[PDB]
């Protein structure tokens, strides 16, 4: 709840909170009400909302099966040229190789 | 590209579901007596009911009266 | 089944209704049938008044409700045809809501055992007591209709459309109840699964209205509610239902898609939809042509169709070559009702020769500019280029006729300022000239350029 | 079908501009006014109409005068625009024909004119048919009709309708339907009386383009919104006007129709916010939602723990506890101590079953506690919080009416029995 406040900053993300978003601020709505006042009757709403979200979310992830950069995050394409070494590969006594 | 006043819009709803509904049902419940502002015998509306009865049972009791049977 | 109907009212009804209720007892239940029909010939054919009645309303109500514990059915509908003709005031119906037949038209609500001739006096019972009083609407009574209108149409249900016939109607009075249990959320994915178009748009004409009065704007959330319905868009992988069927999989899709097709051109014709959705922040119709430039086959040949009847255009039939397309959708076009049998000339004089207003106002033109001036500042004509260029030719067509209709529409209606720099087309232009992309973009650029000299 | 077909026929005859048609087709058309069929005479009226709009037609009609009182609203808008010229403008004075309407038109018709234009754009675009691109053109309204002569002027200004809508438009109230309704119906009274250059002159004084421009970019209601921007749009017909609006940020065409290739070195009515988002500002307001025994689960099983009545229960929220006052009720009696523990039992069970995480487990738990003890389910304590959960609480269609039907077949001697006797 506290990383999806900040906002999505991409499509994926965005269209994510733009299916999900208002069941889950609202179970969280619930939850709170609940740890305020200590009665079971608020949390059951809350929990029958996470579990609706994890059938609906289930059903459709082994069709995951591949991504394209531009849907997924937009920053890693538009780079063409850095200053990094390939990640792992570096040696005190041969020049770099830049990605 | 007006629609406001909740008049027209209840309008809209009614004509919508009573023409384009494939059962009657809902048209059979969309009648228009409700009033709101000739209540005559009826408002001619006149009907009683009609049929031939008695008590089958419940889904669930099969379920009730087959495990009672089994658990005996 | 008694008719005698000159003697004293208060002990007519007091000798029917001691009879009716039988100590439970000793009475068969059609004779009961027969004891309510003759109770609703009374109530219609007598003044209703305490004074002439002889009794208060507490009394009837309790002698009434009794009749909804015995096991007929039918005894249920003749009470709700009774009850229907009580509620007559406010002061009545309230009387009558303290009293806890709630929960009874609750269960009777919800029993689906073959027994279509009940639920329907309790539905028009529902609509009698909203219509004179819904402000003081039970909550019992929102929840079971919510509850059926949720999950009635997997179930076969025949009266969900009914319900939602009622909770929108309901909605008008009392936003709050519907809110607080939640039911706004359930007409918008109603909205997916409906796909008759008149009832698609009336059911989002409530939700839009809704988002007018500044009191009705309190109730909605910000962004989580209107911009759901273009969720099978901006989704690559949608899945609407937990519970599906294995057997069909793609037409679920394209029903998915009619329907939320429709009900984006249903949004854009009111003004809250516009205002709504093309908020200075992140709305959805920024998503909405984001989108447009990801290299999905489908997605892309999705969306066209959107453009092409938000703006009324006509469509091409899909075709690998452009010339024909062109010709497919000439405004020359013959017609079959210009045949001698049909319109023989006067529909077809209508089409081809112009009008005859010189400075009358056409106010569709001056929408259709307010429209297109929306687009525009979003920057469409970007990933309408990013289409043409990167995409198959089936597509490409598409794009490049929306394109060249488009454009024609703008030095056509569009004032001058924001009409004299579009047509300068800077981005295709650039990519036309560059001597360092690879080929293919150049030449399938330059080919979709005399595509739009020949089509001008 | 030949009546139809050889009068709608004549559009044919319009539109293709034929040689003096104003001579001989206006007169058969005015014959044909007269037919049996009012669909026919519908659409004569409709061709009629359309070919009006040319200036030596209109004077070729007014050579002759008949008359379409007999007929509906559709004639009524047909002769009222005869009011463009004086030269007919004499004629129609000498029976007081202008104080007649004009009257009628503030107090009633001018609330009609947005409702009968509202229904061709809804026709229109929306789908609605009232019990491809069509083609909307805003009705003839009398007050821009006197406004064209110069004298008309005159003819208005003894009643000062300018100051009511004016006042209207500094102070509306926007708060229900009807203030909206005169409030759009003035809205475009105002935009048809700035549409000649003399009207320009008689609605300058008050300054109330700003009060419009103030309105279409910091309003409330959106529907107030569109009409905003249509009778702007209105106001820019004349260069003057337009001269008016571009000192604001807003554009406008400044050719007319006639041919659809204009140079830019009497127009038709067009306004544009320079940015288009400018009038998208819309205020947000926050949203409105600002405002024991399960933990014995562990070790005190059913088998073992076997061997008010309710946790919450009170003297209200029971369906007999209520009627004991206004009916004078017996107070509830109270039998056999081995069943609250179950109470509390069934009802811990339902309410963990609220969250239907493994409904059929739970489901099967109060079947087991049903059938083992059948004749427990007549309390009515239980039934009315059983009725209040599911009048709060969130339930799938197939545990609600389960839950609703395992209190199907119960009897209640208590009440029934009670309330006989206090009937009488």
């Amino acid at each position: 709840h506290a990383m999806m406040e900040r906002g999505p900053q991409t499509l994926k993300e965005t269209s994510f909170n733009q299916a999900y978003g208002r069941d889950l601020m609202e179970a969280q709505e619930w939850c709170r009400k609940y740890m305020k006042s200590g009665n079971v009757k608020d949390l059951t709403q809350a929990w029958d909302l996470y579990y609706h979200v994890f059938r609906r979310i289930s059903k459709q992830l082994p069709q995951l099966t591949s991504l394209e950069l531009q849907y997924v995050s937009p920053k890693l394409l538009m780079c063409r040229d850095l200053e990094l070494a390939v990640p792992g590969t570096y040696d005190p006594n041969q020049p770099i190789i830049r990605i | 590209a007006f629609l406001d006043n909740p008049t027209i819009i209840l309008a809209h709803i009614r004509q919508s579901h009573v023409t384009s509904d494939d059962t009657g049902m809902c048209e059979m419940v969309l009648i228009d007596h409700d009033v709101d502002l000739y209540v005559y015998a009826q408002s001619v509306d006149i009907t009683s009911s009609w049929d031939f009865g008695i008590r089958r049972r419940s889904n669930t009791a099969q379920r009730l009266e087959r495990l009672r049977k089994e658990r005996q | 089944n008694v008719p005698l109907d000159l003697t004293r009212e208060p002990s007519d009804n007091l000798r029917e209704i001691l009879q009716n209720v039988a100590r439970l007892q000793g009475v068969s239940n059609m004779r009961k049938l027969g004891h309510l029909n003759n109770f609703t010939k009374l109530l219609c054919d007598i003044g209703h008044s305490e004074e002439k009645l002889g009794f208060h309303y507490e009394d009837i109500i309790i002698c009434l409700r009794l009749a909804l514990l015995n096991e007929a059915k039918e005894v249920r509908a003749a009470g709700l045809r009774a009850l229907r003709y009580l509620i007559q005031d406010s002061s009545i119906l309230q009387k009558v809501l303290k009293l806890k037949v709630d929960y009874l038209i609750a269960r009777c609500i919800d029993i689906q055992q073959s027994n279509e001739v009940e639920r329907t006096q309790a539905l028009r019972l529902v609509r009698k007591m909203i219509t004179v009083n819904a402000s003081l609407f039970p909550s019992s009574v929102t929840n079971s209709l919510i509850a059926v209108g949720n999950d009635g149409l997997q179930e076969r249900d025949r009266m969900v459309r009914a319900c939602i016939a009622i909770i929108c109607e309901l909605a008008l009075q009392n936003p709050e109840v519907v809110a607080l249990r939640g039911g706004l959320n359930t007409i918008l994915k109603n909205v997916i699964d409906c796909q008759l178009s008149r009832i698609n748009e009336a059911l989002i004409t409530t939700i839009l209205h809704l988002l007018n009065h500044p009191k009705t704007r309190q109730y909605v959330r910000a962004d989580v509610e209107l911009e759901r319905i273009l969720a099978p868009y901006t989704d690559f992988h949608y899945r609407h239902s937990p519970d599906t069927a294995e057997g069909q999989l793609k037409e679920d899709r394209e029903a998915r898609f009619l329907a939320s097709k429709m009900g984006i051109i249903a949004t854009f014709r009111s003004w809250a939809g516009i205002i709504n959705l093309c908020k200075p922040g992140n709305s959805g119709i920024q998503s909405l042509i984001g989108v447009l430039c990801i290299p999905n086959m489908e997605i892309r040949r999705g969306l066209l169709e959107v453009l092409y009847d938000i703006f009324r255009l006509p469509l091409p039939v899909v075709t690998e070559e452009f010339i024909e397309a062109l010709l497919s959708v000439d405004p020359g076009r013959f017609q079959d009702s210009w045949r001698l049998s049909d319109g023989f000339v006067a529909a077809e004089a209508k089409t081809i020769l112009p009008h005859r207003a010189r400075s009358r106002p056409d106010l569709m033109d001056n929408y259709l500019a307010l429209i297109l001036s929306a687009f525009i500042r979003n920057g469409l004509l970007e990933g309408l280029v990013e289409v043409i260029t990167n995409s198959d030719d089936h597509i490409s067509v598409r794009a490049t006729i929306l394109l060249g209709e488009l454009l024609h529409m703008a030095n056509t209606i569009l004032p001058h300022s924001h009409s004299h720099h579009l047509h300068c087309l800077p981005t295709l232009m650039n990519m036309a000239a560059s001597f360092d992309i690879p080929k293919e973009k150049r030449l399938r650029a330059s080919a979709a350029l005399n595509c739009l000299k020949r089509f001008h | 079908a030949c009546r139809l077909y050889a009068t709608k026929h004549l559009r044919v005859l319009l539109r293709a501009n034929v040689e003096f048609f104003n001579n001989w087709g206006i007169e058969l058309l005015v014959t044909q006014l007269h037919d049996k069929n009012k669909t026919i005479s519908s659409e004569a009226l409709d061709i009629l109409d359309e070919a009006c709009e040319d200036k030596a037609n209109l004077h070729a009609l007014i050579q002759m005068k008949p008359a379409l009182s007999h007929l509906g609203d559709k004639g009524l808008l047909l002769l009222l625009r005869f009011l463009s010229i004086p030269k007919g403008f004499s004629y129609l004075n000498e029976r007081g024909y202008v104080a007649k309407q004009l009257e009628k038109w503030h107090r009633e018709y001018n609330s009609k004119y947005v409702d009968l234009i509202e229904e061709q754009l809804n026709e229109a675009l929306t789908t609605y048919r009232k019990p491809q691109r069509p083609h909307v053109y805003l009705p003839i309204h009398l007050y821009g009709q006197l406004v064209h002569h110069k004298t008309g002027c005159h003819l208005l200004e003894v009643q000062n309708i300018i100051t009511e809508l004016c006042r209207n438009v500094r102070t509306p109230d926007l708060d229900k339907w009807e203030e909206i309704k005169k409030l759009k119906a003035s809205l475009w009274a105002l935009g048809n009386i700035g549409s000649s250059n003399w009207g320009l002159n008689l609605l300058q004084e008050e300054n109330v383009i700003p009060d419009i421009l103030k309105l279409a970019k910091q309003c409330e209601v959106l529907s107030i919104r569109g009409t905003c921007v249509y009778v702007l749009g209105l106001i820019a017909k004349t260069k003057q006007g337009c001269d008016i609006l571009k000192c604001h940020n807003w554009d406008a065409v400044r050719h007319s129709r006639k041919h659809l290739w204009p140079v830019v070195p009497d127009y038709i009515g067009l306004a544009l916010p320079v940015d288009i988002n400018d009038i998208f500002q819309v205020k947000d307001i926050p949203y409105f939602q600002t405002k024991s025994f399960h933990l014995l689960r562990q070790q005190m099983s059913l088998t073992e723990i076997m061997n008010t009545g309710l946790q919450e229960h009170t003297d209200d929220n029971c369906l007999y506890c209520v009627c004991i006052e206004i009916l004078g009720f017996q107070p509830s009696n109270q039998l056999s101590m081995c069943r609250i523990l179950l109470r509390k039992e069934v009802l811990r069970l339902v309410i963990n079953l609220s969250s239907s995480v493994s409904t059929k487990c739970h489901e099967t738990g109060l079947l087991t506690i049903k059938e083992k003890y059948p004749q427990t389910f007549d309390d009515i304590c239980l039934y009315s919080e059983v009725s209040h959960l599911l009048s709060h609480c969130t339930f799938r269609l197939p545990c609600r009416r389960f839950i609703q039907e395992l209190f199907q077949d119960v009897q209640f001697l208590q009440m029934h029995e009670e309330a006989e006797a206090v009937l009488a």
